[PDB]
């Protein structure tokens, strides 16, 4: 993956204003509501019964702060994403065996939670540099597989 | 397959884009050849830059297939018919390509109608508008 | 959608399999389980080895859903209504796997009828299994 | 991708009974039957009217016979697939802008090909093999989307 300087910028310059202890709970909340075969996962999560059920879940908060944890880091190493994600990826592909389309499904989720929160701010070209870095995440969490 | 609560969300949201409608599908659009370079290909004979009044004008119509759609969400298979034929007869469009738009879509819709775009609201658009997509890309032969 | 020729070619080459249904079934999934090795975990109470006599009773159950909607193509949501609750709602199969299970069916297809498996043939087979997999993905929620 | 020897022994020996004339032009011509988007890409290539006019269309059997080529490069080189498909990645991606999940389908469709030419020989661990082969093929062919 490819970012240029102008790209970075608008990126990380959005990333500054994200609040890190919600965000990744809403994505991944919103993935388990909006693609719910997901949900096979997070059977040790409890209640996941309706979208308010899912979105108010305290582990559903508390993975996606780990979840976002990941993508900061990835946005602090663009160059080298496959290193970053090495041992995310043999939990996910090896241990987990999770299809590696929900690694793009979860990334363009967030992508959709950005543009809620940031409205007009999240331009075209923004959003063309966050799917940069999503796509960037996803190809190498999926490394174990490939 | 959409429920009835799917099909009042949709309806809901999507009413409330207004006179919005042509420049949301325009802005979809644009988001789509920026963040998704491959699909510009199809348009060779539009300019494909910000304010481009060919994208303007295509947006109405995009917009206007997807109200078609709400409208006739019950019918979609026969209410898209000509539509799916022009993409995969006579554009050949990528069936990949229509994940893709949805996609922009969704965002376009997050960026304007933030008290709409709930995750109940956000997974009815996201399941009308696979619905779309299956049935744009119903008539490879 | 289904033309008149991909419902007779389906129909032809399936009713080439006869007796040797459950056994193709059976095959298809080994198949899967070989190549895709992420499918198996759905099977976590089978033996997935070589000779299986649970895979050789599942695959006599996928055969018997394959005829079912080669018997019943014109109404095929309906037909396979039932199991399309069971593999999103309870099973939560991942849509992915669907396809995987497909090249599945069709390369096992392939492997015994070659006389049946021509350019034609093949596509009307992708096709059918394309639909299936829309019915059996339908109903997530 | 990961090959044992076992599986490369398996695959090496099936694909020296290929006949490498004509299962390339069987295979595309497969694809652009199947998959009938992809005849876009194909439009100075003639008759595609029928399934018929594309498997005799002598433009797709040539062309066929050179992406064979590229498998039988690949076999030959499976520990350094993005090396070996870096100018056709350039041109598949940069220039001819072909969406990568069509890579992937044009290797199932070879499978299919060498499944129905080999029958009973074209065991599941023979395709297990094969499909670890047509997925690295994919993967480095896509590598400047990447
Ligand atoms: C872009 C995609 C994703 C990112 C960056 C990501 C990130 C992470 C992180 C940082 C952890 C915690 C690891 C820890 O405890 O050391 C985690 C755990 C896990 N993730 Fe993800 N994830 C991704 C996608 C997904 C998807 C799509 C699923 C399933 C649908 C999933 C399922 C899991 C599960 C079940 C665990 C818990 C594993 C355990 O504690 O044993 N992840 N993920
Ligand atoms: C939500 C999905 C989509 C909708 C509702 C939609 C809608 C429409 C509409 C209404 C037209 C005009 C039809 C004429 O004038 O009868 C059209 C044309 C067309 N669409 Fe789409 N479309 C969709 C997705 C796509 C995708 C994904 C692509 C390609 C990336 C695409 C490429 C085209 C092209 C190339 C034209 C013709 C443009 C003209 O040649 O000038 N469409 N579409
Ligand atoms: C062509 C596509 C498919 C067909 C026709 C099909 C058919 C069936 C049939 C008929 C049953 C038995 C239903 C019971 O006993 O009512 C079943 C069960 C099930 N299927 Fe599928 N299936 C398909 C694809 C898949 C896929 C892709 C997977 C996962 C990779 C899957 C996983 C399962 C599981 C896990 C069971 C239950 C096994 C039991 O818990 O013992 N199916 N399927
Ligand atoms: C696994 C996948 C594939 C392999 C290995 C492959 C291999 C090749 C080869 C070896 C060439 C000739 C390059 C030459 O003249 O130097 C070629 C040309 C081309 N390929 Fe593919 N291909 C793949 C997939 C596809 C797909 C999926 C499409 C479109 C659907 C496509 C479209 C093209 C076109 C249009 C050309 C002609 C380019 C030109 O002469 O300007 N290829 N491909």
């Amino acid at each position: 993956v490819h970012l240029t300087p102008e790209e970075k910028s608008a990126v990380t310059a959005l990333w500054g204003k994200v609040n890190v202890d919600e965000v990744g709970g809403e994505a991944l909340g919103r993935l388990l509501v909006v693609y719910p075969w997901t949900q096979r996962f997070f059977e040790s999560f409890g209640d996941l019964s309706t979208p308010d059920a899912v979105m108010g879940n305290p582990k559903v908060k508390a993975h996606g702060k780990k979840v976002l944890g990941a993508f900061s880091d990835g946005l602090a190493h663009l160059d080298n994403l496959k290193g970053t994600f090495a041992t995310l990826s043999e939990l996910h592909c090896d241990k987990l065996h999770v299809d590696p389309e929900n690694f793009r499904l979860l990334g363009n989720v967030l992508v959709c939670v950005l543009a809620h929160h940031f409205g007009k701010e999240f331009t075209p070209p923004v959003q063309a540099a966050y799917q940069k870095v999503v796509a960037g995440v996803a190809n190498a969490l999926a490394h174990k597989y490939h | 397959v959409l429920s009835p609560a799917d099909k009042t969300n949709v309806k809901a949201a999507w009413g409330k884009v207004g006179a919005h409608a042509g420049e949301y599908g325009a802005e979809a659009l644009e988001r789509m050849f920026l963040s998704f370079p491959t699909t510009k290909t199809y348009f060779p004979h539009f300019d494909l830059s910000h304010g481009s009044a060919q994208v303007k004008g295509h947006g109405k119509k995009v917009a206007d297939a997807l109200t078609n759609a709400v409208a006739h969400v019950d019918d979609m298979p026969n209410a898209l018919s000509a539509l799916s034929d022009l993409h995969a007869h006579k554009l050949r469009v990528d069936p990949v390509n229509f994940k893709l738009l949805s996609h922009c879509l969704l965002v376009t819709l997050a960026a304007h109608l933030p008290a709409e775009f709930t995750p109940a609201v956000h997974a009815s658009l996201d399941k009308f508008l696979a619905s779309v997509s299956t049935v744009l890309t119903s008539k490879y032969r």
